[PDB]
């Protein structure tokens, strides 16, 4: 399964720096935000499990690849992306509630736990 | 309880929940459910062809990471 | 008025009906 996703994750990353590369005006935009939909629906599907220690590196590379993309499309950020990385910041803490501090300061004692995630929580 | 019975049959095998039931090609009747990670082929969901026969497959149902999850069966 | 009208309804397997097999014939 875990196979799947992650397949479905890097066929749309190179889907969107095919569209970087090469593409128009129109076809970028298009494949741009033809893989913007996976990825939300990919989300989707993992936030539809418990929480899953294997799945998190993906959940945070995923959300990652959306907040980009999103956040380069709309060329600026939301607020939107905030809530998604609160998202993905409660579901690290499931694993094992008041605010983004809080939660950052609590997630960041549960790095120095060492699940090797690192890679995708500095990118986060 | 069956018409062409009439009698109360207990199920032998000791399940949780019947998230689906009924007849298939080949068996005649059947229950899904489960009796107490990521493989595929792991799957934790017994089917039950009725009348406290074989479990008949434990093979390629849905995977154990979703049984916690899931309420009802299509 | 109705130009479809259901007159019965009968056991079926999941999906449906395999083809072929079932055979319908109008005398008068």
């Amino acid at each position: 399964c875990l196979d799947l996703w992650r397949e479905k994750n890097d066929r749309l990353v190179r889907q969107a720096k095919v569209a970087q590369n090469s593409g128009l005006t129109l076809r970028r935009q298009q494949l741009a935000q033809d893989a913007l939909e996976g990825l939300r629906g990919l989300l989707h599907s993992l936030q539809g499990l418990p929480a899953a220690v294997p799945v998190l590196p993906l959940e945070l590379t995923v959300t990652c690849n959306f907040i980009i993309l999103r956040a380069s499309l709309a060329q600026g950020f939301t607020e939107d992306q905030a809530q998604d990385i609160q998202r993905s910041l409660e579901r690290v803490l499931e694993t094992q509630e008041q605010g983004l501090r809080e939660l950052w300061d609590s997630v960041l004692r549960a790095s120095c736990l060492l699940p090797e995630l690192l890679s995708a929580l500095h990118r986060l | 309880i069956s018409s062409q019975t009439g009698k109360v049959v207990s199920v032998s095998g000791n399940f949780s929940s019947i998230q689906w039931a009924g007849e298939i090609e080949n068996l005649g009747m059947v229950l899904l459910g489960l009796k107490e990670d990521y493989a595929i082929w792991n799957t934790k969901f017994c089917v039950y062809s009725l009348e406290s026969q074989e479990v008949l497959s434990d093979i390629y149902i849905i995977p154990p990471a979703y049984s916690s999850v899931v309420t009802y069966v299509h | 008025a109705p130009r479809v009208r259901y007159l019965a309804g009968f056991c079926c397997p999941l999906g449906g009906l395999a083809a072929g097999k079932p055979r319908v014939l109008c005398h008068e």
